[PDB]
């Protein structure tokens, strides 16, 4: 459905022995609406432009359409986004379940 | 919520209501199959008089 092309660094090869990606510079490619856009990427990580492009991680959400830069340190491993995701959307379920009976707003949620 | 070519609203303005309580009625607008059963349920009087 979508097709990122991510710019090299500097236009290095990928032989370079020091090759890096340049996450600012994302071109996305839409089936839907035929159209060919850019990426408002959010670059949250500390050290600016003086710091060097080898400890990032990209993270993609919200169906293509969320960027963020973050260090690969405070990465998270795939069973916490999974178990994340899917408590939210259990908890809103539950809560909606019962929202239908008379004793609601009077009750809590332990 | 409301149903355009039948509803029969059982509720009045202003009117407090609790959850699952029956407030129209859509009516089945839809026909009904047309076998008309006509019959005939009897009076009972309860106590003696005129």
């Amino acid at each position: 459905s979508k097709v990122f092309l991510t710019k090299h660094y500097r236009n290095r090869r990928a032989g370079d022995p020091e090759f890096a990606l340049d996450f600012e510079e994302i071109y996305v490619i839409d089936s839907k609406t035929k159209s060919i856009t850019r990426a408002k990427v959010v670059v949250t990580v500390p050290g600016g432009r003086n710091r060097d492009r080898k400890n990032d991680l990209l993270v993609i959400r919200d169906n293509g359409t969320s960027f963020k830069i973050i260090p690969s340190e405070e990465r998270d491993d795939p069973t916490t986004v999974i178990e994340k995701e899917e408590w939210k959307k259990s908890r809103q379920d539950m809560e909606r379940h019962l929202r239908k009976l008379r004793d609601f707003s009077v009750s809590n949620w332990f | 919520v409301n149903i355009p070519p039948k509803s029969l609203l059982l509720v009045q303005n202003d009117q407090y209501v609790e959850s699952e309580q029956v407030i129209a009625e859509i009516r089945a607008g839809i026909s009904t199959l047309n076998f008309k059963e006509k019959v005939r349920k009897h009076i009972y009087s309860d106590s003696d008089g005129e």
